[PDB]
RNA sequence: AGAGG
DNA sequence: CGATCCTC
């Protein structure tokens, strides 16, 4: 995540070659999408990037402090003094084909954070497994290889679809199921069945 | 850590709301989502 | 004018035009008899209910009242001729296509509408944002809306919040 | 509630979800490890025996393998330990608990499960890496994004249970929603943005690329279309190669605003025999629109054909855009020197309008109309003048944005953002509210201790003149934060509230179903409706169409 | 208020009209006032409509209201869905609530009512009143772990 | 020396605060269009002045660059988020025996800092890295 | 009793999705359990694909008991039911 | 097949309607007192100014998969400078004797008005536009 | 923690450059901008690598164990 | 000589600035890619840690060692250990470096790439010697030790390409530009007022003639003349990066020619 | 954890062969070669060159999914021209061009001083 | 860099979370709603510090 | 109760 | 007397 409420997972890794590149041969470490910008309305993210680019080039810290007189214009002015286009854009080349891109990419440094709750700490799968003592239903939590909850909300979706046998298997074959002996007179689980 | 040591809890006619009076006293941004939103404050 | 009905007739016409490579500068091969009696006959074939009796026959008649209005408004002589410029071969297929699509458009016994309706109102309910007033510009038209109103409605709340008579 | 209605289940999986432009709509990417855990009890028939022995041979750690062999009596041979794990001489009637393989039906879900579309049968495609991969165009019925969302996966254990999924719960079946009688999945994000960019008149493509774009469509006929331009350089328009993705017999007509039949602005839509004749392709065509390409392709060609369509559209548009490129930067929020002077002027006149109304109010002059306080009226006026200001200032900005403006570009495609965003980001943020009214006097007769008593000015009561580009002042900042907080607070309320509404609605209607006499009845067999929805029609099979006998003049009807 | 009313030529026209909006309900008395259209009169209080004009008008008003919330948001839900809900509350003679008060008090099977709210007490009066559950409801089969009379099992298969 | 005073919300009620020592009180009688609009200091009866308006924020928000250029709630989210981030939490991290300890291999000081970060010791003990980032439609992954 | 006669039957001549799905499941189950195939399985080995072929060829020997809310029913063979869908 | 139409036109207007490679051309026949023409042209390939005299031809020859030119001895029905390929999509009769044809050369539109568009311009995927001088 | 061997983005060996960098400031009374350039660090990906680096190891070695 | 043409503008031990005329985009690009990845080099691939009393972790150290550049001059004379007939490694396929450091001094002891020492028999090949460009002759600062602090490890350096791990990269950054005037109109400049005024003019512009205002767009033109700058880490010298880059590409094309023959 | 070995990018597995030549289903005289443990370095290079051949009617490559290091090349030639031949011709041209480049760069390098 | 201000209880580091309350001995007046027979109410939550 | 959407 | 999903 960037310092602007812009959390997101890695979608894929590309090695240096496959990445788009600047004519300097600079390449991204990250590729964030333009679509997560207009709605989120996080302009400081864009300002940060511009500020950081000037900062890296000039070798001077970027003043990102709030109630200041630092203007996008002032920053833009300095970046051009460093011979890059004023608004952070950069002509980029496709790493596959080598061809230029019709778009000039807004590219520069940005402080991104690594957050806890990484894939492998979350990935869980269960076939058969440990059953609870009282309920006789699959246990809870991945640590003890537990069963994921097929709640009532999920039950409803299945009812909607009209998948009666799936819903039956999901509540019997999978999870629970049990064979009880009942009286054809009182109907209670009294029957003291001496099997075999 | 610093953030955790500056936390405020408000138990229980609109406490969740950022009151004018909070200016310079409690942080306007910092607050959890949903659950204790506007009840858990930060100095 | 525009209301949700089964069988998109407009498309069927457009499809027939392309399928039969309709020549707009040629006289068709139908009769006033073909069109007029054709639609009249297609109407009888648009089945929802199937009981041999008068109660169910009226039930059927009622269920298609609106669709038939469309069917007839669209497939009337003048239009079939000067507008659509259809041919007997093309027109007949339209009648079979309408019947087929209509029959496909019908509900299936087993379709769990209870859950469906509930979820169909319930999911859009969750998507409701900043619900206090959005149906206001002045101060006179400031009535309780969104989830708090929907709650009033479902609870059949004896003690409302914005009781309002609108006198014409 | 939690042990009978709902319960923890076997043959289930969960992990973080991720986007995949190379997976089919109806597929789901399943990590090898997850595939290696979940099994399916297959009975040994002569039809399978050769695949089944080889699968028992691969064992529990090589992928297309198995975990258990069940035989006579019902004894489980554990392939991970058994001394005969490499011996096993299969017999018919025996079962082989095999690893979930490519193309198996699975139930894929995102919680909360508010829709029948939050639960969908997917085709397994075993993949490397740890995320559940999914086609971007299935994002919406699930209400998923990839910011860290996790999804659940359930495996059918019976031949009849797999059918239920593949024949009822399948993703292509789900395309046309019964909820709103319109489809529930369309061309979203990059592909939506790119499809607009590709479909412009200006967008022309050449042989080298054209050939790649064509090969990229799997259903490709293998016939190079004749370039719209044969003269110096054979040049294909974007519209052209994209019509390759559209199947034959697809006819679609629109007519936007200006739209003639000679479509001067390249607006509206005309597709004949599945070839785009005119009109730029964007949300209206390719989104989850009622009269959209998707509703048409589903109805005409079929669900499975339409599901394939999403794939082809994506493959082309994606490839094209991957090579074209698209960005968004700070420059895209910057609007003209003269525009800035004009937005400032717009706010300044609103500032005057308010001050004049205030001066008027203070002279005991203004007479409020019947029904409202002399003060109540004052605020409507001010707040109105101030919204007018923001909106007018915003429309000024939008107008100054070029056709090359990446924000304008996304809005135009309908891929992301609205007007308000342009307005707040570049022109002016606007008036902040809490409980309907503008910022209130929390301090005695002032909103902040930086103001004088009894100050009713735009600024004093939460009016943010600055845009996000310009930056907000501390007063603006705090006021915005007050308004912002209300959002987060009610979001918390609304989501908790609506969830309870849903459980009630569901529990109240649960047992209502259409019977074998078209009658909508409950468990007790009581009639709720005599014909479902007063017409005995299924909601998915219904569309808005104009009743031509109702409108126009009597002369116009006569003609 | 603005109104679409047909012109002498036949075409519909935007003929604007004067409409009064009230704070508070006394439907019973306002409709008997001269100079008004008692045909057209309306209240957001569908319960008053129910009492003054009958259950059918109640249903009509109850829908008009439910719809209004859905469209207020900007969203659209097919008529039939809201029509179903509205009809459910309606078919009873009066207005049955979408809470433990309304539908959870109804003649339904004991096991499907204990699935919603007031779980323990619903089953307590089931034993006291000596209730007989039909087991044809969704929830009953869900508890019993049998194939429910839902879509797929709403008919029997034979040779 | 009575150059500064401690004020609570109760006393706050009776005072008049200027936001800037300068901009809020020198003299009165060209401009920078890029700079934000600031209302003319019409009230001139000040009893106090703000040490710095940025001081309205606390620890987590004090980490955000330009929060003043952000939509109100994105500032709220980043606040909760930065507490889910990795880095040197302390120098003695490998002298302590604690459940869960996540430390960034090569943590770097943000190229864009707030003045408040000086006291928050952020550059001394950081939470992220200065990634070279591109806002682009690439493979659509 | 209760049984409605073959003539005088008001239910759809068409097979519901729910009927089709259950029929396909029940047959696919039998195929997968070494029960005989009533059609030429030209190239096919998938129990559902085989049931699908069997349905398309109308050599599925199963009948649907259509219950009505009064308790009465209507029996319809897979051979007789129209398969549009 | 062979030609279906040929005439010399006079450029009225040239409009880059928010386009930077395409232009909408407004033309009139040098012979006919009623014959109109509205057409989209790639003004990057064939730059068109004001009142330029243009020979505009509609043909149907010189379905089958496209083979690159890559043959010197291959001779196409042009000594022309600008050649397009389109589809017929509408045939609006502009009252009495006046008829208009609608051609889309891959989304580059054309509208030709007149009288004698008879046993020559039919609803055809066949449509070749040829411009001269 | 300690001066990364090689720039993440580009690969240019930044490992050897650190002592040299500190000295350049301390002794040669230079500023970061010239100091980075004087070490041949031209691309900004290489620049952030050294400029933004916080050397936690010096504090760490301060602990006796 | 015949096809592709080279013109070296500038050259040093670490960078080569040259123009590549009479070439197609694919070749220029495919050469840039092959330089990044596909060229084999020698890097530390296995670390045995006998002793580590440093503040740094075993694998954090092991990681850096991998990134130390080693003499990859005679790399084609070394086998990939996967093709070697030994049990694990040997001298035909690997180089063994040793590192022993102990903070004897009170003052913080620095552990350099210079401090690594070959123990393998190099059989007279310019291989495995850490690349030292640091003027003080130290190279990479692997680690810092206090006083008690000891570090005892043994590392096997193996042959490999960047396509497996970015440590095997001999190059780093390749500057690459074609048509500095956008005569090709291969890009579309984003602007506020004037594209020419708003975009900085490329250094290669003086190597090409401007478009001349009122000239029609050259539709037929294809890009041929690619302004490049190949930089090296020092494992292999610059001339080799490009020569071996070319050579590898030839080799992989030649395997396809050969694969058609076994078919 | 679920990530496959980096050598899987360039090393052929058991049963895996480099080129897999399949006759195109639709078009006449067209072929589809699956290239194993290769990317855009080879794909774009062969494809670009095949276009320089006048008797090549169609030539296009694709890498169906990034996870896997393989590419598909579809080639169509004129009647009597086998695409396997148009491929080997394209391959040989590439080699020759590269030869000259190596030679020319080497020559240039020997003329420079530093 | 440690700031202190926490407790160490059985090796675990504890933070005493500042608790919000209304100040006592404060006179506040409340307009009571429509059904009650009392128009307004004057309160004081007195205590001994 | 701590956090994740 | 109830108050959205998930795990730890
Ligand atoms: N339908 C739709 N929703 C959007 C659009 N843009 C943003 N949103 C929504 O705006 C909200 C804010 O984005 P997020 O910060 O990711 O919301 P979140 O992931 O649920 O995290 P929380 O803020 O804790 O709720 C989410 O509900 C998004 O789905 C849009 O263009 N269309
Ligand atoms: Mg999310
Ligand atoms: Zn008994
Ligand atoms: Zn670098
Ligand atoms: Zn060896």
């Amino acid at each position: 995540a960037s310092r602007h409420g812009q959390k997101g997972t890695i979608g894929i890794t590309y090695r240096r070659e496959d990445m788009p590149f600047t004519a300097e041969g600079i390449v991204p470490d990250l590729i964030i999408n333009p679509h997560a910008i207009p709605s989120r309305m996080t302009v400081a993210h864009l300002i940060e990037c511009l500020l950081s680019k000037v900062a890296a080039l000039s070798g001077n810290e970027g003043d990102a402090s709030p109630f200041t007189d630092i203007t996008v214009e002032g920053i833009s002015k300095l970046l051009r003094e460093h011979g890059y286009q004023s608004r952070g854009f950069e002509v980029m080349y496709n790493g596959h084909t080598g061809k230029k891109l019709m778009a000039q990419i807004f590219f520069g440094p940005t402080y991104y954070q690594r957050l806890r709750h990484m894939v492998d700490d979350k990935i869980h799968a269960r076939a058969r497994g440990p059953m609870q003592v009282l309920t006789r239903q699959p246990v809870e939590g991945r640590s003890r290889d537990g069963g994921l909850r097929f709640g009532e909300m999920e039950r409803d979706c299945m009812i909607a679809h009209g998948a009666a046998s799936f819903l039956k298997e999901r509540l019997m074959e999978a999870s629970d199921a049990f064979r009880v002996h009942i009286c054809g007179i009182c109907g209670l689980m009294t029957v003291i069945a001496k099997l075999n | 850590t610093l953030s955790h040591l500056r936390r405020t809890n408000t138990p229980i006619a609109k406490p969740r709301q950022l009151h004018n009076t909070h200016w310079g006293l409690v942080c306007p941004a910092e607050t959890p989502e949903g659950q204790a939103c506007g009840l858990v404050k930060n100095l | 004018a525009n209301w949700p009905l089964p069988v998109n007739i407009r498309r069927i016409i457009q499809n027939a035009q392309q399928t039969f490579h309709i020549d707009h500068t040629k006289p068709s091969d139908l009769t006033i008899k073909d069109i007029v009696l054709g639609v009249k006959d297609l109407q009888e074939n648009l089945l929802v209910l199937r009981g041999k009796n008068e109660i169910i026959q009226n039930a059927q008649r009622d269920a298609v009242t609106l669709f038939c209005c469309l069917l007839r408004s669209r497939l009337a002589t003048r239009r079939v001729l000067q507008e659509y410029r259809l041919t007997k071969q093309a027109f007949d297929w339209v009648l079979s296509n309408i019947e087929a699509q209509f029959l496909r458009s019908v509900v299936h016994p087993g379709e769990m509408v209870g859950v469906l309706a509930a979820q169909s109102i319930g999911e859009p309910a969750t998507q409701m944002t900043l619900n206090t007033f959005h149906f206001a510009g002045v101060a006179s038209k400031k009535v309780t809306s969104g989830v708090p109103r929907l709650k009033e409605i479902l609870n059949v709340a004896k003690n409302m919040k914005t009781p309002s008579l609108t006198v014409y | 509630r939690g042990n009978l209605m709902g319960k923890r289940v076997d043959f289930s999986a969960r992990t973080v979800i991720s986007g995949d432009p190379n997976l089919e709509l109806d597929q789901v990417g399943v990590p090898k490890s997850i595939a290696k855990t979940l099994t399916y009890p297959e009975v040994v028939t002569p039809y399978n025996i050769d695949r089944l022995t080889q699968l028992v041979r691969n064992g529990p750690n090589e992928h297309p393998g198995a975990k258990y062999v069940i035989r006579d009596s019902g004894d489980r041979i554990d392939l991970r330990y058994s001394k005969r794990a490499g011996d096993i001489q299969l017999q018919y009637g025996w079962k082989v608990e095999r690893h979930i393989m490519d193309n198996d039906p699975v139930l894929f879900n995102r919680q909360p499960s508010l829709h029948k579309m939050s639960m969908m049968a997917h085709r397994v495609k075993v993949i490397p890496y740890s995320t559940f991969r999914l086609n971007l165009s299935v994002t919406s019925p699930y209400n998923a994004d990839f910011d860290g969302d996790e999804m659940n996966l359930h495996v059918p254990q019976s031949e009849e249970t797999r059918a239920e999924l593949s024949q009822l719960c399948a993703v292509p079946l789900q395309i046309v929603s019964p909820q709103s009688n319109k489809p529930c999945m369309g061309i979203v994000q990059d592909t939506l943005c790119g499809i607009r960019k590709l479909t412009l008149r200006d967008t022309f493509i050449e042989l080298d690329q054209v050939l790649n774009m064509l090969y990229w469509v799997p259903d490709w006929d293998g016939v190079i279309p004749t370039p719209a331009i044969i003269k110096p350089k054979p040049l294909w328009s974007g519209k052209q190669i994209l019509s390759v993705a559209i199947p034959n017999g697809i006819h679609l007509q629109r007519f936007d605003e200006g739209t003639t039949l000679l479509s001067p602005k390249d607006n509206g839509m005309l597709i004949i025999d599945g070839q785009i004749i005119f009109g730029v392709v964007e949300k209206k065509t390719v989104g989850s629109s009622n009269g959209g390409l998707i509703h048409v392709v589903t109805r005409e060609k079929g669900p499975q054909v339409c599901a394939k369509l999403f794939g082809n559209i994506q493959k082309v548009v994606n490839f094209w855009l991957l090579h074209n490129g698209f960005s968004t930067g700070i420059g895209d929020t910057i609007a003209d020197g003269p525009t800035m002077r004009e937005i400032t002027e717009t706010i300044a006149e609103a500032k005057k309008k308010v001050l004049d109304v205030t001066k008027e109010a203070q002279a005991n002059l203004l007479t409020a109309k019947h029904g409202m306080t002399l003060r109540e009226s004052f605020e409507d006026n001010v707040v109105r003048f101030l919204n007018e200001a923001r909106d007018k200032a915003g429309r000024l900005a939008e107008v100054n944005l070029k056709d090359l403006n990446n924000v304008k570009q996304m809005v135009m495609a309908g891929s992301k953002g609205s007007f308000i965003n342009i307005a707040q980001m570049s022109a002016c943020v606007g008036q902040q509210s809490v409980e309907g009214k503008r910022i209130a006097f929390g301090f005695v007769d002032r909103t902040l201790p930086h103001f004088s008593k009894d100050d009713y000015s735009p600024e004093s009561k939460g009016f943010v003149e600055n845009s996000y580009l310009r930056g907000l002042t501390p007063q603006e900042f705090f006021f915005h934060a007050m308004g912002g907080r209300e959002g987060l607070i009610d979001t918390a309320v609304k989501t908790a509230e609506t969830g309870y509404i849903q459980r009630r609605l569901v529990k109240a209607l649960e047992d209502i179903m259409v019977h074998y006499d078209n009658t909508t009845r409950n468990s007790l067999g009581n009639v709720i409706q005599f014909i479902y929805g007063e017409d005995g029609m299924d909601a998915a099979h219904i569309e808005k169409q104009s009743l031509d006998t109702i409108g126009g003049s009597d002369a116009a009807f006569e003609k | 208020y603005d109104r679409k009313v047909p012109s002498p030529t036949g075409e519909y026209v935007k003929e604007p009209e004067w409409v009064l909006e009230t704070d508070g309900v006394n439907l019973s008395e306002v409709m008997t006032v001269p100079g008004i259209d008692p045909t057209r009169i309306y209240t957001n209080s569908f319960i008053d409509i129910m009492e003054v004009l009958g259950i059918e008008a109640g249903r009509a008003a109850l829908y008009k209201e439910v719809y209004n919330v859905i469209a207020s948001d900007g969203s659209y839900v097919n008529y039939r869905h809201m029509a179903l809900l509205v009809d459910v509350m309606t078919t009873q003679g009066g207005l049955t609530s979408v809470t433990r008060h309304g539908f959870n008090r109804s003649n339904t099977g004991a096991l499907m009512r204990c699935s919603f709210e007031e779980t323990v007490e619903i089953l307590f009066e089931a034993g006291a009143s000596a209730e007989l559950d039909d087991c044809r409801g969704v929830s009953e089969n869900v508890i019993l772990g049998q194939m429910a009379p839902i879509g797929t099992g709403a008919f029997d298969v034979m040779i | 020396e009575g150059l500064v005073e401690y004020i609570d919300a109760e006393e706050e009620e009776s005072i008049l605060i200027a936001m800037q020592p300068e901009d809020l009180e020198p003299a009165e009688a060209d401009v920078d269009p890029a700079k934000r609009i600031r209302v003319s200091h019409h009230a001139t009866t000040f009893t106090h002045c703000e040490i710095h308006p940025s001081m309205i924020l606390g620890v987590a928000a004090s980490i955000i660059p330009f929060p003043d250029h952000n939509q109100s709630p994105r500032n709220t989210y980043q606040s909760a988020m930065g507490k889910q981030a990795m880095g040197v939490f302390l120098t003695n991290y490998n002298v302590r025996m604690d459940t869960m300890a996540n430390i960034l291999y090569y943590p770097q000081k943000p190229l864009g800092t707030t003045r408040a970060m000086e006291y928050l010791k952020f550059r001394e003990l950081p939470a992220g890295q200065n990634a070279i980032v591109a806002i682009a439609c690439y493979s659509g992954y | 009793e209760k049984a409605i006669p073959k003539d005088q039957r008001a239910t759809t001549p068409y097979m519901t999705k729910y009927e089709r799905a259950r029929i396909l499941g029940t047959r696919a189950l039998q195929i997968s359990m070494n029960a005989p195939v009533f059609v030429d399985l030209e190239g096919e080995t998938d129990p559902l694909r085989i049931a699908m072929k069997e349905l398309a060829e109308k050599k599925i020997p199963l009948v649907i008991r259509r219950y009505l809310p009064d308790g009465s029913f209507e029996d319809w063979s897979v051979e007789e039911l129209i398969v549009d869908l | 097949s062979n030609t279906l139409f040929d005439d010399i036109f006079q450029v009225s207007e040239v409009d880059p309607g928010r386009y930077n490679k395409v232009c909408r051309i407004e033309a009139a026949s040098t012979t006919q007192d009623q014959c109109k023409l509205t057409l989209d042209i790639n003004v990057e390939l064939f730059p068109v100014a004001a009142q330029d005299s243009l020979t505009v031809t509609i043909a149907s020859s010189l379905t089958r998969s496209w083979r690159p030119p890559q043959a010197g001895d291959r001779s196409l029905a042009d000594d022309y400078d600008y050649v397009m390929y389109g589809t017929a999509y509408k045939f609006e009769e502009v009252s009495k004797d006046l008829i208009a044809v609608y051609y889309s050369f891959g989304g580059l539109l054309m509208r030709l008005e007149g009288n004698y568009r008879n046993l020559n311009n039919l609803k055809q995927e066949n449509a070749y536009l040829l411009i001269r001088r | 923690m300690i001066v990364p061997v090689r720039c993440f983005s580009c690969g240019k060996v930044v490992g050897d450059k650190w002592e040299s960098y500190l000295n350049l400031l301390q002794e040669d009374e230079l500023d970061e901008g010239t100091a980075l350039s004087r070490l041949g660090l031209k691309r900004y990906c290489c620049r952030r690598m050294i400029l933004t680096h916080v050397d936690l190891i010096e504090k760490f070695l301060r602990y006796n164990p | 000589e015949e096809g592709p043409q080279v013109k070296i503008r500038e050259a040093s031990k670490d960078n080569v600035d040259f123009i590549l005329s009479n070439v197609d985009l694919a070749m220029a690009n495919s050469l840039r890619r092959v330089m990044i990845a596909e060229i084999p080099t020698l890097a530390i691939d296995s670390v045995e840690v006998e002793t580590n009393t440093t503040v740094l972790a075993d694998e954090f150290i092991a990681h850096r060692l991998g990134l130390i550049p080693l003499q990859s001059m005679d790399i084609e004379q070394l086998e990939y250990s996967r093709d070697c007939f030994c049990e694990d490694h040997c001298d035909k396929c690997s180089v063994v470096l040793t590192l022993q450091a102990f903070g004897e001094s009170e003052s913080t002891t620095n552990v350099y790439s210079k401090d690594l020492v070959i123990v393998s028999n190099l059989m007279g090949r310019n291989i495995g010697h850490p690349i030292i460009q640091d003027k003080e002759g130290n190279g990479v600062l692997i680690c810092k030790l206090r006083k008690g602090q000891e570090l005892k490890l043994t590392c096997v350096a193996k042959k490999g390409i960047a396509k497996e791990h970015a440590k095997w990269g001999p190059a780093a950054a390749i500057e690459f530009e074609y048509d500095p005037w956008n005569k090709l109109k291969h890009t579309d400049y984003w602007y506020e007022q004037d594209s020419a005024k708003e975009w900085p003019q490329s250094k290669n512009c003086e190597y090409e003639d401007p478009p001349n205002e009122g000239d029609p767009f050259d539709y037929k033109a294809q890009a041929d003349t690619f302004y490049m700058n190949v930089e090296s880490v020092g494992s292999i010298p610059v001339d080799q990066v490009v020569v071996r880059g070319i050579d590898t590409l030839q080799k992989k094309v030649a395997s396809i020619l050969l694969a058609l023959t076994q078919m | 954890m679920n990530a496959p070995d980096r050598f899987e990018l360039f090393l052929l597995g058991e049963g895996e062969s480099k080129l897999k030549i399949d006759p195109d289903t639709k078009a006449p005289n067209a072929v589809v070669i699956t290239f194993e443990k290769e990317d855009h370095t080879l794909g774009n290079l062969i494809r670009a060159e095949l276009l320089n051949d006048r008797k090549v009617l169609f030539a296009a490559y694709k890498v169906e999914h990034p996870f896997f290091a393989r590419f598909k090349l579809r080639i169509q030639t004129t009647e009597g021209y086998d695409p396997k031949d148009a491929l080997k011709n394209a391959c040989n041209s590439i080699i020759n061009k590269l030869g000259a480049l190596k030679t020319n760069f080497e020559t240039e390098w020997n003329l420079q001083t530093l | 860099f440690d700031m202190g201000g926490y407790f160490i209880i059985n090796g675990s580091e504890k933070v005493l979370i500042a608790q919000e309350r209304s100040a006592g001995n404060i006179v506040q007046v409340f307009k009571k709603a429509a059904p009650s027979p009392i128009s307004h109410v004057a309160e004081i939550r007195s205590a001994l510090e």
